[PDB]
């Protein structure tokens, strides 16, 4: 279920023209139908739901939200103008906003109950813009700064506008205005030294400094390439292996179906309490810190493990440089203990033999102290008092929200009258009902947004002259004009054929206007007709 | 034509609040210095101190655009009191027949903004058509951009010179 928000710049610079005559908005539509282009071609994308935002004010800011047909995304994105200014920090913020809306309504972001990569609600936003300085109406803001005035309900809790399964993309058009093409468009695709750049990497995603249509070309393939289902994860290296790049990564790790399916959440960065009034904010991205260290990768049965595999990422690369498909490496996350802040390894990253991916198996928080416990269980076969402290014992190193999980897990096995089976969630009934409250306040506010999307609002077509108030109007088309109802839209040229035709009119004894859109359209016409009696290179010129 | 001496009578000018003779001796040092603006005028002369006078001297006798235009002569581009003077609606300048002076895309945006924002929807098309021209854009090589905006200073100040003289 993927969403493709498109934040198309229509600032005024994006009336810059290019070689290709056309201005860069015009491009930057044509590289929307590009994207859709070559996205409609996998027949698994064909579910699929496209958003659009611009760089407007916020009542028109957004012109194709939740709930909208695509044919009404067509067509804003077909008559967009740049017309604004380049407020880049607070589209992005709209953007965002637009996301993260039902969110909370529907509970994906479980919040104090662990992380799930099996509840997300994939999506990424990919801004075409140009490399042009950000603009305000006081002045050049010259840095990417997101306004955090009006805050979103919830919105504390996450620290970060951007979500775990939100990734954002930016297609920074360079076309310069005279063809200056060479053999440097032939290497790969540059990055940006922009704004969005830095705002880009953080989110997971990065930018494109596209210099030329076919680099634009490449650059739309390679987003099609990177529209995938998963969470992002801010890997981080502790300990020495046996500068480098997999010391700090926001790689992809991918989500797979049949509803996605999953049962260990990943830890979250503090313990729970009961008596806390307020949550902590977790990070948007989950930092990780892999031991660089040997490991077994141990596995028993009847039991859920969750394989995730990586995005290709030079923590990849590293892995098939050191190639040791039959060991493991061993993850924790910082904060998620009571007596400890190295915490304790919850999860695995094991190559696969074939050296084919490397994948992620996250498992229940101490899992080395679980597993050959419940392994002897299983294959000691009634349990022993010996067996029930330690099992307790666990349940002093394991905090509260991997306890249900757990306990549905071995009710899965087929023994539900374990120790676990006492069950709570462990979360103060302050957080529950700020919780309940978050939930009400998003369902408001989301049904308040969903409605302001139509733009029901319109501007007006004043002047307010000054006294160097009263105003001269603008001119407005498709105004209805009343001609043969009112004699004051008569023009005075055409004021003695108009009498005489509305005169005939009046009698006994405009009109072919129709949108271009509806203009040949056959089969509404045929449809609106009567039947007759039944019998005994390029691309399309119409009617097949 | 001692543009030093020039400078100084448009300093002295300047100080006593007589801005139309302080630009007209300005431009008189610049015409000195560069031969009727023809070369660049060297940056010893023009220097942002100066800019910034010359500034002040156009804000103060309502001439907006030419504030406008005279914003990107700076080293760095003072966006600030370009655009503060921009929002002011009482112009005692050409307005509309400036923009094919300003070779700043910046400029021109927030031209169109305010234009579109103010309901002038001609006077928006014409920013508009500025900003949509091909020696104007932004990632143009670097040597078109310095000679478009060469170009357009000369043209600039040599008008500035016709009507100040
Ligand atoms: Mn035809």
């Amino acid at each position: 279920m993927p969403i493709l928000l498109f934040l198309i710049d229509t600032s005024a610079s994006m009336n810059q023209r290019s070689h290709l005559g056309t201005t860069y908005l015009d491009t930057a539509k044509g590289a929307v139908e590009t994207f859709m282009k070559l996205r409609a071609r996998d027949p698994a994308s064909r579910g699929d739901r496209y958003m659009l935002v611009t760089f407007e004010e916020p009542p028109y800011a957004i012109k194709a939200g939740w709930k909208e047909n695509h044919a009404t995304f067509m067509n804003e994105l077909k008559n967009l103008q740049a017309e604004g200014l380049t407020t880049l920090g607070q589209s992005l913020r709209t953007a965002f906003d637009l996301l993260n809306l039902n969110r909370l309504v529907t509970g994906i972001d479980n919040y104090g109950q662990g992380r799930n990569p099996f509840f997300l609600e994939p999506a990424i936003i990919i801004t075409i813009t140009d490399g042009s300085k950000l603009t305000t109406t006081s002045g050049v803001q010259d840095e990417l700064h997101l306004p955090l005035n009006s805050p979103l309900p919830g919105s504390e809790l996450t620290k970060e506008p951007f979500r775990w399964d939100q990734r954002l993309f930016a297609l920074v058009l360079r076309l310069p205005g005279t063809m200056s093409v060479e053999s440097e468009q032939l290497t790969g695709v540059p990055l940006d030294d922009s704004a969005i750049t830095p705002m880009c990497e953080v989110t997971g995603g990065r930018s494109y400094s596209v210099c030329s249509p076919r680099m634009l070309n490449q650059c739309l393939e390679s987003l099609v390439q990177k529209v995938q289902s998963g969470v992002v994860i801010n890997f981080e290296k502790a300990g020495p292996d046996p500068s480098q790049p997999w010391h700090s990564c926001h790689k992809l790790i991918y989500v797979r179906p049949n509803v996605p399916i999953g049962h260990w959440p990943v830890p979250e960065s503090f313990w729970p309490d009961q008596n806390s009034p307020t949550l902590p904010p977790r990070t948007s991205h989950p930092v990780v810190k892999f031991s660089c260290t040997d490991c077994e990768p141990m596995v028993i049965d009847k039991l859920p493990f969750d394989k995730y595999e990586l995005e290709p990422s030079p923590l990849t690369q590293f892995i098939l440089e050191r190639k040791s498909p039959q060991t493991c490496w061993q993850v924790y996350v910082s904060n998620s203990a009571k007596y400890s802040e190295l915490g304790h390894p919850f999860g695995y990253l094991k190559a696969s033999t074939a050296l084919n991916c490397v994948n992620l198996f996250v498992m229940p928080y101490n899992y080395p102290v679980l597993l050959p416990l419940l392994d002897d269980l299983f294959k000691v076969h009634k349990p022993t008092l010996k067996w029930r402290q330690s099992f307790e014992s666990y349940l002093k190193t394991m905090p509260p929200y991997y306890l249900g999980p757990l306990k549905k897990a071995v009710r899965m096995m087929g023994a539900p009258n374990l120790i676990a089976d006492s069950m709570e969630y462990g979360l103060s009934y302050s957080v529950i009902s700020y919780l309940k409250k978050l939930s009400q306040q998003a369902k408001i506010e989301s049904d308040r947004v969903i409605g302001s999307v139509g733009k029901k609002v319109v501007q007006e077509t004043g002047i307010k002259v000054r006294s160097r108030g009263f105003q001269v109007a603008l001119l407005n088309k498709d105004l209805k004009p009343q001609t043969f109802r009112n004699a004051y839209d008569i023009p005075r040229r055409n004021l003695l054929d108009h009498l005489t035709r509305m005169r005939s009119n009046l009698l006994k004894s405009q009109v072919h206007s129709v949108p271009i859109a509806q203009m040949g359209n056959y089969q509404e016409y045929l449809k609106q007709v009567p039947s007759p009696l039944r019998e005994l290179g390029m691309m399309i010129d119409e009617a097949d | 034509n001692n543009h030093s001496w020039l400078i100084i009578q448009a300093d002295i000018y300047f100080a006593t609040n007589q801005y139309s003779a302080a630009l007209h001796y300005y431009l008189q040092a610049g015409a000195v210095c560069s031969d009727f603006f023809n070369k660049a005028v060297p940056p010893d002369v023009y220097t942002d101190q100066v800019i910034k006078r010359m500034i002040k001297c156009c804000s103060l006798l309502n001439c907006h655009t030419q504030v406008a235009i005279l914003c990107q002569f700076l080293r760095e581009i003072d966006y600030k009191t370009a655009f503060k003077s921009l929002q002011e609606q009482n112009s005692h300048d050409a307005m509309d027949s400036y923009y094919d002076y300003i070779w700043d895309v910046t400029i021109l945006e927030y031209l169109t903004y305010l234009h579109h924002k103010r309901g002038e929807t001609d006077k928006r098309q014409i920013a508009i058509k500025a900003i949509g021209q091909t020696e104007l854009n932004a990632s143009n090589p670097e040597e078109v951009l310095q000679l478009a905006a060469q170009r357009r200073k000369k043209k600039f100040l040599q008008a500035m010179a016709k009507l100040y003289f």
